[PDB]
RNA sequence: UAAACUCCUGAACCCGGGACGAAACCCCCGACGAGGGGACUGACGGUACCGGGGUAAUAGCGCCGGCCAACUCCGUGCCAGCAGCCGCGGUAAUACGGAGGGCGCGAGCGUUACCCGGAUUCACUGGGCGUAAAGGGCGUGUAGGCGGCCUGGGGCGUCCCAUGUGA
RNA sequence: GGAGCAAACCGGAUUAGAUACCCGGGUAGUCCACGCCCUAAACGAUGCGCGCUAGGUCUCUGGGUCUCCUGGGGGCCGAAGCUA
């Protein structure tokens, strides 16, 4: 099975590409507590159809660029700008950790 | 805000029993009721019942002890010697049926929430299921 | 700590500190005596303890204890070092091994002979 | 090699009478009927309350010295019994009693385990027809333990097989006395033996 | 009459004008090897008298130990002050695996097959008192049933 | 009982036989296939193993204050030395050196070095923070973690069955 | 800005000595504004929030049918329990 993941488009700045943040969760190997973790995937959108906020599925794919190995299978639901806020703030916090 | 109502319930019991109270109320929840049912069936409590306290749903819970004892300190033996959450908000604990534990060589229970309802270890093992390991009582 | 805290931080494995650079752990290291001095102990002991400052192959120049009844070590002696502090002598973390290279083993030693490195005697044997 | 050295001398020390000489360690002396105290200069002086260790040590030295086996071989047997199913105490004894050198002695062909050892070593013994010179060999049940036809004429085998005229043999063994051959019908239960040894102490000794 | 094992004897000392002044303590277990043990702690100016005193105290202090074939109905942890004792059932052929203190006690109660562990303060006195509580606190399928009726 | 000594066996060593590992490739019949027949081939090795003869024929190392199984006499006098930790030695040392004796292992026994253990002494199982080490000087609040009661939908966690994989 | 107090410092005592304790002076400083510093036995040496488990007694501050009852806060003694 070509791996199908699902997450949230958090960038459309590139041409024919969307960035998709994808959550995965699981027990911690020692401490057992279920923990979330995530990862961004660059996904191929040949028709710049998908935009900021969309939940999409993402599918394992024949390579399209360096580090672009996924295509956008389908829209799951639109909207979710809340989740994009989540990401964008987490991102600007970074500048408040320097010297 | 009360993070774990089940831990709350359990602890209300732990506490009331340690001073030989005849009963405790505990704010009512369907889930809570199901755990009590087991508790009652297994003879840890006398029984329980729905009630309103300031017109709000509780579960009065009739506790149960040994007989009076002999020498100095004639306080009754306790029926609930031990009662203790396992799975908790901070850290859920889930088990397959092959790893449901034997509580005090079976002289003790483990209550256990499954997709075939809340069950003791034995009920659930025979029913061939596991799930969230709620608490162990001996 | 909370579980969330263990998840964030975890516990720290404790690194054990070597009592002994005979450099690379290597069970014995060969050296050349430099000063064969006598040193007094400390604490609650009194004696004239026999000691070699040793230049090693391992690079280190270190001080070693010469165990046994009495010895035959002088200023260019060439000896094997083994590790084993002395405790009454500060900065003495190794012993010389007797019976090897220019440290002859202890003569007249009937008992624990294999430490001290002295061959089997031959009168009733 | 196995012990080699004074014997009815731990007959002493170990308190109990051990049967390591067979004929004499049996008759006004395992040296023990004359001097029932430890060897050496201190032997007869108020023994000190023994440490839990001393006790457990002694019991295992007892059991081991009885079978004449070495610490390494004894130890491996114990570890083997521990892995195996069932009361690990008896099992060990099961295994210890399955040694050909012992069976041969249990069967009367030799008067001592030590002497049984020499018989087995020097080819005088045969398991199931085929001959076998290993003291450690595991006799399993069913096995016939004969004497070597070539070896039969020997004074020693004769006497011992003749003094087995009257004699009765353990419940796990049988013995055609004339054909100079016995059998190993099954492995002995703890109850089958009357050893002066509480193995619960031995298991305990191998716990730290 | 029971067996009487002595676990711990020690000499304590109090101070007085011109010199120290010694007392002796003795811990003694007594038991029949069949479900009765008693722990006794007895002090006195001479060792003899303290041991004797302790045995006496030990007999006035006995316990139901529900054996079940040389071992116990279930596992128990007991903390006594800072000393913790764990007590685990074992099949036969295990032995009493335990440190000097809880073993003597478990021996004379006729436990033959049991797994233990001292956690905490490894103080003999307190380890012994925990072992007693631990035995003291053992129930069986029988008594538990009886407790849970109504 | 150890020795001496009395019977008994017979490692070493000497004599004799003597391997399995090798049936194929190949050749012949059949058809150059199936099937059948035939011949060669051994480094290890004159070894393993079998048979006859046959000699009482190696014992060492560590330890004996407590932890820890094993104690006495001499020598020595805070010296010489021992020492894993506690600590021994200053004229009666079971702690040093030797003797006798004893304990433990045994073609080994000790030493040093390194890993895990004990160490629930990084604690998930399984620890702590008033005075022992440990509550941030106090707040505000971001990310994050956690979340009261009732009903319905989805089934991501979770649980179950079957199956592939885990050489 | 500066009354009083007072590191340093200038003197007087005391003392074996006295770079101190005692006495007499005395600058910074202590005071104000603005800007820094960011420490402490910054202590309850006790993180915050929530629920649960006898009472008695004194106190500050609300409400009630004001002998007594019922909130919020500060103390003391103490059930169960915990603690080395
Ligand atoms: N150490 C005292 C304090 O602990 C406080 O928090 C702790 C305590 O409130 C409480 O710990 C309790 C303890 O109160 C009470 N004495 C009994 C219990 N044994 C402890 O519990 C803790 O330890 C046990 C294991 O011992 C765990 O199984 C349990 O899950 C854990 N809560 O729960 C917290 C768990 O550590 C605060 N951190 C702080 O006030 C201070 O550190
Ligand atoms: C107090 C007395 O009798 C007495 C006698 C002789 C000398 C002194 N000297 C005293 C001396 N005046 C001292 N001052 C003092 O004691 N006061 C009560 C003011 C001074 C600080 O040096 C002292 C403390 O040293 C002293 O008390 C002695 O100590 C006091
Ligand atoms: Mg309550
Ligand atoms: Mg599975
Ligand atoms: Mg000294
Ligand atoms: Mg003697
Ligand atoms: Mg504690
Ligand atoms: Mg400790
Ligand atoms: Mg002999
Ligand atoms: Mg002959
Ligand atoms: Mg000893
Ligand atoms: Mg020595
Ligand atoms: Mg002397
Ligand atoms: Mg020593
Ligand atoms: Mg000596
Ligand atoms: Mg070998
Ligand atoms: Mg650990
Ligand atoms: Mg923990
Ligand atoms: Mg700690
Ligand atoms: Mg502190
Ligand atoms: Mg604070
Ligand atoms: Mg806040
Ligand atoms: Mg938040
Ligand atoms: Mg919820
Ligand atoms: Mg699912
Ligand atoms: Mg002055
Ligand atoms: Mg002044
Ligand atoms: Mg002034
Ligand atoms: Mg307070
Ligand atoms: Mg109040």
């Amino acid at each position: 099975p070509k791996k199908v993941l699902t997450g949230v488009v958090v960038s459309d700045k590139m041409q024919k590409t969307v960035t998709v943040l994808v959550e995965r969760q699981f027990p911690h190997p020692l401490y057992g507590k279920v923990i979330k973790r995530s990862k961004k995937y660059l996904a191929h959108d040949p028709e710049e159809k998908y935009k900021l906020g969309d939940v999409v599925e993402i599918i394992e794919s024949r390579p399209i660029s360096k580090r672009k190995r996924f295509r956008v299978l389908r829209l799951v639901e639109s909207g979710r700008m809340d989740l994009v806020e989540k990401y964008l703030i987490r991102r600007q916090n970074y500048e408040s950790l320097s010297k | 805000m009360l993070t774990d109502p089940i831990a709350d319930m359990l602890t209300r019991i732990r506490n009331a029993t340690r001073v030989y109270k005849e009963s405790t109320d505990v704010p009512a929840s369907r889930f809570k009721e199901e755990i009590l049912r087991i508790l009652a069936r297994e003879g840890f409590i006398k029984g329980y019942e729905r009630v309103d306290v300031d017109g709000k749903p509780y579960l009065r819970v009739y506790l149960k002890y040994g007989p009076r004892r002999q020498g100095p300190d004639p306080r009754p033996e306790q029926v609930i010697h031990h009662i203790r959450r396992i799975s908790k908000p901070g850290r859920r604990v889930y088990v397959g049926v092959k790893e449901i534990p034997r509580v005090r060589r079976g002289l003790g229970i483990a209550i256990l929430s499954t997709s075939k309802g809340v069950l003791t270890d034995r009920e659930a093992r025979k029913l061939g299921v596991g799930g969230e390991l709620i608490c162990e009582v001996w | 700590p909370t579980i969330n805290q263990l998840v964030r931080k975890g516990r720290e494995k404790v690194r054990k500190k070597s009592k002994v650079p005979a450099l690379k752990g290597a069970p014995f290291r060969r050296g050349v005596c430099t000063v064969v001095r006598t040193v007094t102990p400390k604490k609650p002991n009194s004696a004239l303890r026999k000691v070699a400052k040793v230049r090693l192959t391992s690079g280190y120049e270190v001080t070693a204890y010469i165990p046994g009844e009495g010895h035959n070590l002088q200023e260019h002696s060439v000896v094997l070092i083994r590790g084993g502090r002395v405790k009454d002598l500060p900065g003495v973390r190794y012993h010389i091994v007797r019976g090897v290279y220019d440290a002859a083993g202890v003569k007249d030693r009937k008992k624990s002979r294999s430490k001290y490195g002295t061959k089997k005697p031959k009168e009733a044997a | 090699g196995r012990y080699i050295g004074p014997v009815c001398r731990l007959c002493r020390r170990e308190g109990v009478k051990l049967y390591l000489k067979g004929e004499r360690c049996y008759s006004p002396k395992c040296a023990m009927e004359r001097r029932p105290y430890p060897p050496g200069q201190h032997g007869q002086k108020r023994a000190r309350r023994p440490s839990d260790y001393a006790v457990r040590l002694r019991e295992k030295q007892k059991l081991r010295r009885i079978y004449g086996i070495s610490e390494r071989q004894f130890r491996n047997l114990f570890e083997e019994a521990s892995k195996k199913k069932g009361v690990t105490g008896s099992v060990f004894l099961g295994l210890l009693e399955s040694r050909l050198d012992n069976v041969v002695y249990r069967l009367g062909f030799a008067v001592s385990r030590r002497q049984a050892r020499q018989l087995v070593r020097h080819g005088h013994i045969t398991v199931n027809g085929r001959r076998v010179d290993l003291p450690s060999y595991r006799v399993r049940p069913g096995d016939e333990i004969a004497v070597a036809e070539k070896s039969r004429n020997l004074e020693l085998i004769r006497q011992n097989l003749e003094a087995m005229k009257g004699r009765k043999v353990g419940p796990w063994l049988s013995l055609d006395v004339e054909g100079m051959k016995g059998k190993f019908l099954r492995l002995p239960d703890r109850e089958d033996l009357a050893l002066p040894v509480n193995e619960q102490l031995v298991i305990e000794f191998y716990s730290r | 009459d029971f067996e009487e094992k002595m676990i711990l004897i020690r000499r304590t000392a109090r101070m007085q004008a011109g010199g120290r002044r010694f007392r002796f303590g003795a811990l003694v277990v007594v038991g029949d090897r069949q479900g009765r043990v008693g722990l006794g702690f007895g002090k006195a100016p001479e060792v003899p008298l303290a041991v004797q005193k302790a045995g006496y105290y030990a007999r006035r202090n006995m316990v139901e130990v529900p054996l079940q074939n040389g071992t116990i109905p279930h596992e128990i942890e007991v903390e006594f002050g800072a000393s913790k004792i764990v007590l685990k059932p074992a099949a036969p052929g295990t032995g009493v695996i335990a440190g000097a203190v809880p073993r003597a006690i478990l021996e004379l109660a006729g436990v033959t097959d049991i797994l233990t562990k001292e956690l905490g303060s490894r103080n003999p006195i307190n380890i012994a008192y925990a072992t007693m509580e631990a035995l003291r606190q053992l129930r069986t399928k029988a008594d538990v049933e009886r407790l849970r009726k109504g």
